């Protein structure tokens, strides 16, 4: 039950647990949306859809196995899951259908009818969601001119503009040995341990990653696209986290999870939680919560996304949030660190150890990729307990205190005032 | 004019006034706060300014 690694040519690593049946192989590679320029967005996209299409229709007439994937900002997590019995067969599709030969897959035809599909799966996404598209919005608005900032998606305009060649040096440009590795999370034990080191089954195109150029940055902005056709709002302020491999993943998890999600229209959550959820309760303010954390090995975000019903009073939602922020950072009771080290030690129990493989598969995948090493959890459950109040003042007083925000929003926005009423009222000019 | 002569009543009422009336102007100037506040102020270009405003 202990993630095994190693380095021969290409990195293999494995969960093992019996406690589970559904064995799960595939590759994660160490690139992604963040790994390309912005001239030329969706082509991680276009891949995944050829793949989940073309190759799903092929499986399961073949044998029985339902691929799947997953990009978020420099993954291909073509995770492909099987019965416990049935890993071998798994491996040789992958790796006589993914890495080579791509001739049968990229016909024109089948490329075709995919751009057309991913077309307009983009465009109903932008046409119907709302929280994806501001949070998207903000990351492009944070990292501006820097390749993190381009969504996961892409832009039509940077979807039509490309048909074979693009593709086929993308993947001749990040599909190599050297930053792919092999996930075998499931209830396997060795056999997936000596059947990727075969005679031939071995990605192609040896050699390296191109670098890029520069990493990421930050800088404080706004991208609103107010219209007051659609009914609700939506806003997402932000605050730059801390990086993956950083001293700092843990405590900026706490400090997110203190102050913990909300959903007005549910009989479970008005009763519990701290100030700010009653403060807003005794009128009506808001109408969700999400205090996210999201970190990446060049640079992580801490945000706070709403979308709220009333118009009117956006400004005392945002007043209040601030005003809890900076009690974060200048005084907090021990029993809320309690609680939140509590809620934060169930909710990474139930995030990293959930029944089905492939979210499994894709955070060891991330983690090998990023760490270098995987973190078992019981080491995390150790070093989550010293987590000590002096630790997150000392963390807030440099994350949190005046430090440029980024806020990105969709629908009847109006109401929000612009930047020096949502950004020089962090300190309270009493601390 | 206080009499037929400009003397103790003339000036003494003259000042007397003077200073009450500022008062009066500072009613009168809340007042047009208050006139002023129904539609906002005009913009430069002669045009509707409710599109947008900053705080
Ligand atoms: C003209 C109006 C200009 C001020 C309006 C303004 O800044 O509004 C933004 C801000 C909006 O209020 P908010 O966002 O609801 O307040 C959240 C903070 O907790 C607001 O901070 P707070 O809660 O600390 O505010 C209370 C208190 C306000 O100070 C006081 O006037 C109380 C003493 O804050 C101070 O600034 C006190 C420390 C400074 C003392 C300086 C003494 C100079 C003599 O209001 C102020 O900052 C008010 C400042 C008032 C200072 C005197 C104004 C005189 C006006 C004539
Ligand atoms: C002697 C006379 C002077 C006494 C001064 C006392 C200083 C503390 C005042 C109350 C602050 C407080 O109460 O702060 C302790 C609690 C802790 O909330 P929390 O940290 O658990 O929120 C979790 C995330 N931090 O904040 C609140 O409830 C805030 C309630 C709304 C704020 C109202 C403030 C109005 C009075 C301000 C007085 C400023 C001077
Ligand atoms: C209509 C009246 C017009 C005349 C009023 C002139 C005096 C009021 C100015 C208040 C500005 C303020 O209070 O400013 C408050 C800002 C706060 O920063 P913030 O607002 O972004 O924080 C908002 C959310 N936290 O701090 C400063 O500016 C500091 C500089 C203050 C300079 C004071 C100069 C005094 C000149 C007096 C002139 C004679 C009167
Ligand atoms: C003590 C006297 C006065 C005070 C305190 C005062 C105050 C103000 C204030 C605060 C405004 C808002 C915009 C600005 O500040 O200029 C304003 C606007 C205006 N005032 Fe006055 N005012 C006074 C006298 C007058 C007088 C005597 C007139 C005209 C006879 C006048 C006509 C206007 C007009 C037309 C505006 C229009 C603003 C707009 O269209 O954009 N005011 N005044």
């Amino acid at each position: 039950a202990e993630v095994t690694q190693l380095s021969n040519g290409i990195v293999v690593a494995t969960e093992h647990n019996p406690s589970a049946h559904t064995a799960s192989v595939g590759v994660v590679f160490g690139s992604g949306a963040a790994n390309e320029n912005p001239y030329n967005n969706g082509v991680s996209n276009l891949w995944k859809n050829i793949f989940l299409s073309k190759e799903n229709s092929a499986v399961a007439a073949k044998e029985g196995l339902a691929l799947s994937s997953n990009i978020s900002r420099d993954f291909q997590s073509y995770i492909v899951s099987s019965l416990p019995g049935s890993t071998d067969k798994s491996l040789d599709f992958l790796n006589q259908s993914f890495i080579q030969q791509k001739a049968n897959l990229l016909s024109s035809s089948n490329f075709e009818a995919t751009k057309k599909s991913v077309l307009k799966q983009v465009q109903d996404f932008e046409e119907n969601d709302h929280p994806n598209r501001v949070l998207e919005h903000l990351h492009s608005t944070a990292f501006q001119n820097t390749p993190l900032s381009l969504p996961t998606r892409g832009t039509l305009e940077s979807l039509e503009n490309l048909v074979v060649a693009d593709l086929e040096s993308f993947a001749n440009n990040h599909f190599l040995n050297s930053n792919a590795v092999v996930v075998g999370t499931g209830n396997i034990k060795h056999e997936d341990l000596v059947n990727s080191i075969e005679s031939k089954n071995l990605s192609l195109q040896t050699g390296t990653k191109p670098v890029l150029k520069k990493k990421a940055a930050f800088l404080g902005s706004e991208v609103r696209l107010r219209d007051d056709t659609l009914p609700k709002a939506w806003i997402s302020l932000a605050v730059e986290g801390e990086p993956v491999n950083s001293p700092n993943y843990f405590v900026a998890k706490l400090a997110a999870q203190i102050f913990g999600s909300y959903n007005a229209f549910e009989p479970a959550s008005r009763l519990q939680g701290i100030k700010l959820l009653d403060n807003i309760q005794e009128y009506q303010l808001c109408d969700n919560f999400n205090h996210f954390s999201l970190s990446y090995k060049d640079s992580g975000l801490w945000g706070f996304s709403t979308a709220t019903r009333n118009v009117t009073m956006i400004d005392d939602l945002i007043h209040f949030t601030l005003k809890q922020w900076n009690r974060l950072t200048i005084s907090v009771t021990d029993t809320e660190v309690e609680r939140a080290k509590s809620l934060l030690k169930l909710q990474l129990g139930q995030l990293y150890e959930s029944g089905n493989p492939v979210n499994d598969a894709n955070l060891l995948g991330a983690e090998v990729l990023i760490k270098g090493s995987k973190l078992s959890l019981g080491e995390a459950f150790k070093k989550i307990d010293a987590i000590t109040v002096k630790d997150v003042k000392a963390w807030a007083g440099k994350r949190l205190w005046d430090q440029d925000i980024a806020i990105a929003g969709t629908g009847q926005i109006e109401g929000l005032l612009d930047y020096m009423r949502i950004r020089s009222d962090m300190s309270m000019m009493r601390w | 004019w206080g009499g037929f002569s400009v003397s103790n009543p003339t000036i003494q009422r003259f000042f007397a006034l003077h200073y009450l009336v500022p008062f009066i102007i500072a009613a009168m100037v809340i007042m047009h706060l208050m006139a002023l506040h129904i539609h906002g102020s005009s913009n430069p270009l002669g045009i509707t300014g409710n599109l947008d405003r900053i705080p």
